[PDB]
């Protein structure tokens, strides 16, 4: 039953890290406007 | 006499325009005290001049210097007096047997045939 | 005891970890993602100059 | 606030023996683990976070 | 004497050929003793000279500050702990550290705060020494003078050189004595003044050879 | 080069109080903070030998710090090592079961110290002979930065990145050597593992610090 | 062979790839081992050579003086104390220190008298060595010859050079062995001959590793 906990923790951590590092990747300069 | 700053960098008097000259600090802020109402004899020459003279006790520069003499003498005597009022009481209250204690009681301690103990901070009493 | 349980619902363990393998997994995944981001940082442009970035 | 609770009077401890009363916190819990356990604790029932 | 070619040497009369070529009696306390040849390079020689001077001054201060409290305690002043190698542990006493035993002086009870204050102040002053500070900037690294010579005891060049030689000799003696302090404290276990008193009590038996077998490696 | 860590504008080891660094420390080598107060690098040959010594010491101490920290952490988490503490791991070979890697009886399972010493002597002698004089993995390469077969991932092609990574390597190595000196002193004084010392300090920082042992070596 | 660019080195086949440039090979015992770069300056190189040779001769004498009494005692000579590192305490014995056991030889009792005599004698001798005295002046600092070579065994320059190589090699071996003596006395606590006998008794069991946990930190 602990293997399920490990798997869920891994998946959640991977997705949360993706979210966190996505917005650190120069997100504000992704707009289509001219500046 | 070439020196450096206490925390590194160039050493000197920093900026002296805060205390001297037409631009300086005053006893009231800019919005409440325009530079026009400063008395003509209160120019940025003497040290610690905040343009403070209600009731116009000073009249002209030589009287200002005459009163400056008294102000400086009083200031130095008051510095010595504040030190000599604060230190002995704190020394006595912390264990030392000064025998004088509070300033307003030290005088009577030497009345009659009584004497006074003198503490040499570093060294004995 | 009839059966076995994790027994950690009300214990309030930090980050909900009661076995060191969970903390190791957390740190490993975070470190791998951070390393990938650090390697790819060169393509995001460097903000070395003092005044840079989106502003108004 | 810390000085008020520690030196100038005290704070109303409601867990004092009998009915609670004003007490001086002579030994605040400065341990890092105990202090930072609250922040990472879960917010759901039984734990309640801070 | 003490300068030039015909100066005092580390081997007395039997020293004509002992002195190295690079030691020419230009700097104070130059007895021509470099048997190991560690200062052939002039830059390294200058660095070693600076290190020697700083060590000598610190050793002077250390020797005086080791002697004074023990003698004062012998005079009848309660220090709490007068022996030099035990005087640091009284910061942990219930009464704290009191200067000369008077409870109203210093009365320090926290060691971390004292260490932090010492770190900050000593860092600032050592940095002032290295590069210059409030006292001055463009002065000699070892003999700044000016603000550090208020009485003006060093103004005539020959007197200045003689005073420098006296300084270096007193400093070498102080360094030797402080090394003796360390070794005696490790071996004997009592204060240096107590050691001197014990030697004067019975010199023939109260010497170093009484502790020769202390560190025998028998096992 | 033209970077923050090279040239006359490089950071120095005393901040603004450093003054002018020694002339021979012109600032063309990694981790040059101009700290040679003792004047031990006046001769350029001696300077080069000291640089080589510093780099080798740095690499060895980085490896040593990592290898001192990791097994104790694993043993604290629950792995059944024979002796998790770094300064006690050598005595595992005298145990009845011998040295067991990761605590497993089927991993290594060494029994004799003499064989370990002999094979280590042979292998390390060959290794260091190859390091000093070129061997199978490159012949005409730099003594300190051979590259080639020792840089498979190609992280040092760009000279600017090469200099930056050299500075990073030397800084991390100096930190590791400082920490290893700390390891030695703490082992001599406290007598517990470095992680045990860290845990004790974290439990009660006010009292569980170095000064608690200050009166440990006083003569009597 | 020996002097020359094609000389044996300290790393065998791995040495010719990297050797110091200042170690040409004009001096005895030049195996090209200066990895630390401590002899870049020729003057410091000369001083280090002098120090090395003096240590070599002293360690030769020390090795003989450490071995001979223990072997003689094993043969059955009644010595006061065979082990070298406990031989100094014989002066404190009630019967005094006697050469070869017999009380009619030397029969020394006081340590101060012998120490003072040694100090004076060795001071004169070492001053003469450093500067030059009755036994020749201005000679070779390390190999004076002359009155110090009564047998004239090194008149032929090539034989003289070969004997110099033999001297330095035997001296390096002696210094290594004396360092071993010091470490073994510190660790084992028994005489070197006792160590050899014990190792020969059970070579696999008793060795250095047996005293591996000797200095493990306490607490
Ligand atoms: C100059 C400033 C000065 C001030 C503000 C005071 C202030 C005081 N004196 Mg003092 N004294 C001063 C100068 C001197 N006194 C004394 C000698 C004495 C004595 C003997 C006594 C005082 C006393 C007093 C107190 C009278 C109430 C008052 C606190 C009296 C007191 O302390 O009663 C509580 C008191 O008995 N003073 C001498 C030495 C002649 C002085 C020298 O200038
Ligand atoms: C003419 C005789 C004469 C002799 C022989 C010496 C010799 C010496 N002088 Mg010199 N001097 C002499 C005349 C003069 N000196 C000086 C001025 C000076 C100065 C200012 C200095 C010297 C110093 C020295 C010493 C330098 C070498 C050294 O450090 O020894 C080291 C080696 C020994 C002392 C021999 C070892 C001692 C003993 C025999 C061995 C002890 C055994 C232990 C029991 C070992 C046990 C420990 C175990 C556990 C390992 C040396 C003792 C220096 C000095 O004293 O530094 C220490 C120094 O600073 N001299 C003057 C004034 C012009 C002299 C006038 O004639
Ligand atoms: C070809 C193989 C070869 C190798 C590998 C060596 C290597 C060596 N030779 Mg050389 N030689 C070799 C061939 C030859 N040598 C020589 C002639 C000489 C001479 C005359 C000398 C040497 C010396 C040396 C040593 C230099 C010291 C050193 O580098 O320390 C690095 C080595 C170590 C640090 C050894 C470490 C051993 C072990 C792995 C570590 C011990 C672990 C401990 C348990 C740690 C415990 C910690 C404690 C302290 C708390 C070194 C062992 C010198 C010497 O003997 O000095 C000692 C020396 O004087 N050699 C000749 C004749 C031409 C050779 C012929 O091929
Ligand atoms: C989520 C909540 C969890 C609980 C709370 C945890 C709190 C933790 C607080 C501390 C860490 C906060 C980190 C926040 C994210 C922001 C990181 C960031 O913006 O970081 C941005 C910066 C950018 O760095 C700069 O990056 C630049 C660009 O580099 C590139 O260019 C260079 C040449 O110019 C070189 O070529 C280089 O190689 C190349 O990458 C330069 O290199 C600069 O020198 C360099 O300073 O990074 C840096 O600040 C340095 C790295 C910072 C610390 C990162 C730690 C990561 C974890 C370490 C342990 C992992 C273990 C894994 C184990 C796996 C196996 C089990
Ligand atoms: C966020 C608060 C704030 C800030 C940033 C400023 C900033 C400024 N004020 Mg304004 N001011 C404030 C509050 C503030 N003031 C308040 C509350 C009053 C009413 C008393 C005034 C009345 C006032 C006048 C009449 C004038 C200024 C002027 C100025 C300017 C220069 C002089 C100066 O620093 O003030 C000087 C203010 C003082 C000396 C007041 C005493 C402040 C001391 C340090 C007490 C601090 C208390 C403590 C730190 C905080 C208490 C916390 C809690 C109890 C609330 C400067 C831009 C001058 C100006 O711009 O001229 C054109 C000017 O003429 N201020
Ligand atoms: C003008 C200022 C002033 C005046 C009038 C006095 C006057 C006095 N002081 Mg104070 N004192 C002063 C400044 C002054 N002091 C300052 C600046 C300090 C700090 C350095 C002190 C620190 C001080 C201590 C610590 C003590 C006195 C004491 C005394 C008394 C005896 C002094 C004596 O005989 O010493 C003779 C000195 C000859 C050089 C006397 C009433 C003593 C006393 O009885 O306290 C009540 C005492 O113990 N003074
Ligand atoms: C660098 C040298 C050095 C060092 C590290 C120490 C360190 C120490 N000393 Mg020692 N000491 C030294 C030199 C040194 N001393 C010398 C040269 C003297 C002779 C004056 C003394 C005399 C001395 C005494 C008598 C006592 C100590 C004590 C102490 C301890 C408390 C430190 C403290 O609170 O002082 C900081 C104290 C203050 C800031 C209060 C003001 C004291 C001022 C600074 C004294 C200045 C003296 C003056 C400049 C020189 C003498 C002038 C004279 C010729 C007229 C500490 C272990 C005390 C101790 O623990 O006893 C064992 C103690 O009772 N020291
Ligand atoms: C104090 C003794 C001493 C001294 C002064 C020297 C000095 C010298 N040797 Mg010699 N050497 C010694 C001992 C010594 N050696 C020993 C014991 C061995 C056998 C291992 C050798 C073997 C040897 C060879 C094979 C060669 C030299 C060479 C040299 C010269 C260049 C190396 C150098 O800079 O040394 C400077 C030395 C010092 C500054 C001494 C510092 C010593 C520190 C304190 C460390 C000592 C303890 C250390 C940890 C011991 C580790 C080994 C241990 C197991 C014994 C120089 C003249 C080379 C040369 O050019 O020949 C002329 C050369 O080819 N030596
Ligand atoms: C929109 C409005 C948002 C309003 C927010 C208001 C404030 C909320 C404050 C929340 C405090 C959380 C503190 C730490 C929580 C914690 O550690 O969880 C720890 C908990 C506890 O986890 C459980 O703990 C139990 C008690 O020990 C048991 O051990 C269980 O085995 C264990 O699973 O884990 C979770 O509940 C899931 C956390 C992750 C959820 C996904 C987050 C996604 C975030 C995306 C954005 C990132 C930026
Ligand atoms: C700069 C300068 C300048 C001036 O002028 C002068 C002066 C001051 C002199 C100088 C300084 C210097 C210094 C500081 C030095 C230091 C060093 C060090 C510390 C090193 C270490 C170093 C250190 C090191 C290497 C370390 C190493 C380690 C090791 C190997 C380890 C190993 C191990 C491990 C893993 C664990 C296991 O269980 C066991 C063993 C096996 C044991």
């Amino acid at each position: 039953m602990l293997t399920l906990k490990i798997f869920v923790y891994t998946v959640v951590t991977f997705f949360v890290c993706l979210f966190i590092f996505g917005f650190l990747s120069n997100d504000p300069a992704r707009n289509p406007g001219k500046n | 006499k070439a020196t450096r700053g206490w925390l590194g960098g160039q050493g000197g008097a920093a900026d002296l325009d805060k205390w001297y000259g037409p631009d300086r600090k005053l006893f009231l802020p800019s919005g409440l005290y325009d530079r026009s109402e400063i008395p003509e004899y209160l120019n940025g020459e003497l040290a610690g001049d905040y343009g403070y003279d209600p009731l116009g006790l000073g009249k002209d520069p030589e009287t200002v210097a005459k009163y400056r003499e008294n102000e400086l003498l009083h200031a130095r005597w008051a510095m010595l007096a504040a030190a000599g009022i604060l230190i002995p009481e704190g020394l006595q209250a912390n264990g030392a047997n000064i025998k004088g204690g509070t300033w307003f009681e030290t005088g009577a301690e030497m009345l009659n045939g009584g004497t006074l103990n003198y503490f040499a901070v570093p060294w004995g009493i | 005891l009839v059966d076995e349980r994790m027994n950690g619902d009300g214990t309030g363990r930090p980050f909900g970890v009661n076995d060191p393998v969970l903390g190791w997994v957390l740190l490993g995944v975070f470190g791998t993602m951070w390393a990938i981001w650090f390697i790819g940082q060169k393509d995001l442009g460097d903000f070395e100059d003092a005044d840079d970035g989106l502003k108004l | 606030l810390v000085w008020k609770a520690m030196y100038f009077g005290g704070v109303y401890d409601t867990w004092a023996p009998g009915g609670g009363d004003v007490r001086v916190i002579t030994n605040p819990t400065t341990n890092a683990a105990v202090i930072f356990g609250y922040l990472v604790k879960s917010p759901f029932g039984g734990d309640g976070w801070i | 004497e003490f300068y030039g070619p015909n100066r005092a040497k580390w081997l007395g009369p039997y020293s004509e050929n002992a002195t190295p070529a690079y030691l020419t009696g230009e700097f104070p306390g130059d007895y021509g003793w470099d048997t190991a040849g560690l200062s052939a390079d002039p830059e390294t020689f200058k660095r070693y000279r600076e290190l020697e001077l700083i060590h000598a001054r610190w050793a002077m201060l250390g020797a005086l500050g080791c002697i004074t409290p023990e003698l004062l305690a012998k005079s009848g002043t309660q220090f709490g702990e007068a022996v030099w190698f035990k005087a640091g542990a009284q910061i942990f006493s219930e009464g704290g550290l009191d200067y000369l035993g008077n409870p109203s002086l210093v009365h320090a009870q926290n060691i971390v705060a004292t260490l932090a204050v010492q770190v900050i102040l000593m860092g600032l002053v050592e940095g002032y020494r290295v590069n210059g500070g409030p006292a001055g900037e463009g002065l000699d690294p070892l003999y700044p003078g000016e603000s550090f010579d208020p009485l003006g005891l060093a103004d005539d060049p020959d007197t200045f050189a003689e005073l420098k030689v006296k300084e270096i000799k007193n400093g070498r003696l102080a360094m030797f004595s402080m090394f003796g302090f360390f070794v005696q404290a490790i071996v004997t276990g009592k204060g240096p003044i107590q050691n001197l008193d014990d030697h004067l009590s019975n010199p023939t038996v109260n010497n170093a050879f009484a502790f020769a077998t202390k560190f025998t490696p028998s096992a």
